[PDB]
């Protein structure tokens, strides 16, 4: 009968169910497409196609109308569906959404949230059927995306491709090129790209801005630039070259990083980035703000007992305030980013910061999938952070979990469930698969190198809060019996969902996790056989459990030698706990 | 292959 709201994301800001829904028809009459944002309409016919929608060539009555265009276009048709909802009083990128009675209206702010507004629209359209709401929506950050600045293999062409359309659908603006590993990028910056890869360039150019996605061209000169005299000239202009041959195809958002290198001349820092804000950024007069990251970047390497160190107080001292100056929080890879934490760097640099988030990020420990969600992450950080980005893994498919809780977390932050926002993102990125991809992504989220770095949610908390009450039954000679047929069918669930994965999984997903899939079959037989364990001693069987055991030891050798990593402190460690 |  009813039309429910499906699964969004990000979450809106405001949405009303003003209806019960109702089904649109096999063509709809489309107005506004002429003044209306060139990229939304474009999105709104390709989803209109995928899904046999025709549009009329004269008007028909009895057909859905969708009414779209921004607030500075003179259309009254748009106004008068909007049934008193407006974006005018919305930030950039906002936008409303009206459906109800046959008529869907969408009146973005500018262009961008115009495009934005028919992301939802596809999102909200199921089978032909769409609720009746009432919707208005903004970003509590203005810049939302990826930094492509890992270290290990860059993403293919391909790969880029299809993430950036991956961010277009979840209203993520901003992709920096920033790959440690493209020699052109950092070992090699003064050479110019050869032609076939500027026209692989032309082509990411042009789909970020099919997508009204920031495409920033980052560069990382710190290694061996000079400085001084005629050698700090020609190399200061092989800064304007290389980002003079990237704007004549596009680019204008310009990014210049200092981080992991021996060189920590502060002064000489800010004064070759605020040149290049000066002759480059601001003489060009429609390219974005210059993005930054210090040689200190953490708050670590920044501060000393409340007060920033040499590198951190003359930087900041003489860095241009329109420059945008990214940080990573307390560490490089840390648990927290807290609401004091961003005061405090805020505080130095007298400025609204931007984050460097380096998780889902796997480079430090590539055996590991991280695929949690936001974790961590202050909900009322907006208030000193207007930019942020994540540092994604070498695999671009399954960084896809992380990033779409990424994009819920910086649209709408107050609102921001990490629980809720990580089952949405597998919910609508899995389809079928989607609970069998839960039981084993929840095994792989917490990142640790046992050393100095620490991020993400906790492995399986459910299953290790088991595991704890179990060893409490045991050693105080409580009834366990309950407990123990619980944690076989959770166990047989991990193997049982493992195999659904290897059997059902579509390649590209597929050929990035293989490995680790194979790792948690593994670990839940060796489970199973420690709970054999378990059972026979209560049965003073020896003959059971010395069999038990040697299953036992012989998965936890196969893991503890093994490339892939999961699920250390749970499913592993409990092995190690029944030995 | 990493940062430090
Ligand atoms: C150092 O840390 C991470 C993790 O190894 C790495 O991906 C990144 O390229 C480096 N830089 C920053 C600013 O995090």
């Amino acid at each position: 009968n009813q039309v429910l709201v499906p699964n969004l994301n990000p979450t809106p800001e405001n949405l009303e169910v003003v209806g019960d829904g109702f089904k649109i028809t096999s063509s709809i009459n489309l107005v506004g497409e002429e003044e209306a944002d060139e990229n939304a309409v474009n999105a709104l016919r390709e989803f209109l196609t995928a899904n046999n929608i025709e549009i009329n060539s004269e008007n028909d009555p009895n057909s859905t109308t969708l009414i779209i265009g921004e607030v500075d276009d003179d259309i009254p048709e748009l106004d008068e569906a909007l049934n008193g909802t407006t974006a005018e009083n919305l930030k950039e990128e906002g936008y409303a959404l009206v459906s109800n009675d046959g008529k869907i209206a969408i009146e973005g702010k500018d262009g961008d949230g115009t495009f934005y507004g028919v992301q939802t629209f596809k999102q909200l359209v199921k089978e032909s059927n769409i609720p009746e709401v009432n919707i208005t929506d903004y970003p509590t950050v203005s810049a939302r995306g990826i930094v492509e600045g890992f270290y290990g293999t860059p993403w293919t062409h391909q790969d880029r491709l299809d993430q950036i359309k991956f961010y277009g659908e979840n209203k993520l603006n901003t992709y920096i090129y920033a790959p440690k590993d493209d020699p052109y990028h950092r070992e090699k910056w003064r050479e110019p790209y050869p032609e076939s890869e500027m026209q692989r360039m032309q082509e990411l150019i042009n789909a970020s801005a099919e997508n009204k996605v920031d495409f920033v061209f980052g560069i990382s000169p710190g290694i061996d630039i000079r400085f001084d005299g005629d050698a700090g000239e020609e190399d200061f202009n092989h800064l304007i070259t290389k980002a003079e041959s990237l704007y004549d195809m596009g680019v204008r958002s310009f990014a210049i990083y200092w981080d992991n290198i021996q060189d920590k001349s502060a002064a000489k820092h800010a004064q070759v980035l605020n040149r290049f804000n000066e002759e480059f950024v601001k003489a060009k007069g429609d390219v974005k703000p210059l993005i930054t990251v210090p040689t200190e970047y953490d708050t670590g390497a920044m501060v000393s007992n409340g007060q920033p160190r040499a590198y951190t107080r003359i930087f900041a001292e003489t860095v241009d305030p329109s420059i945008e100056v990214m940080w990573t929080g307390p560490g490089v890879v840390t648990n927290e980013i807290p609401l004091s934490d961003a005061q405090l760097i805020s505080g130095i640099y007298d400025r609204n910061m931007a984050v460097w988030w380096n998780y889902p990020v796997t480079d430090y420990f590539k055996g590991k999938l991280a695929l949690g969600p936001m974790h961590g992450l202050d909900k009322g950080l907006n208030q000193y952070v207007d930019f942020f980005t994540v540092n994604p893994m070498e695999h671009a498919e399954l960084s896809k979990i992380s990033i779409h809780t990424a994009a819920d977390y910086s649209w709408n932050m107050d609102n921001y469930d990490y629980d809720k926002a990580w089952n949405r993102a597998i919910d609508m990125l899995y389809g079928d698969l989607a609970e069998d991809m839960k039981v084993f992504a929840n095994h792989s989220t917490r990142m640790d190198n046992k050393t100095w770095a620490k991020s993400g949610r906790e492995d399986a908390p459910e299953l290790r809060a088991k595991m704890d009450e179990l060893w409490n039954k045991l050693s105080s000679k409580e009834d366990a019996s309950a407990l123990i047929e619980e944690l076989y069918g959770e166990f047989a669930r991990m193997e049982e969902a493992c195999n659904n994965l290897k059997a059902n999984l579509p390649e590209v997903a597929l050929e990035e996790c293989s490995r680790q899939l194979d790792e948690l079959i593994t670990l839940a037989q060796g489970d199973k056989a420690s709970l054999d364990m378990i059972v026979a001693q209560l049965n003073e069987d020896t003959e059971a459990y010395e069999s038990a055991k040697e299953i036992a030891q012989n998965k936890l050798n196969t893991a503890l030698s093994s490339f892939a990593v999961i699920s250390e402190k749970v499913a592993q460690s409990f092995i190690q706990e029944a030995l | 292959p990493s940062t430090a």
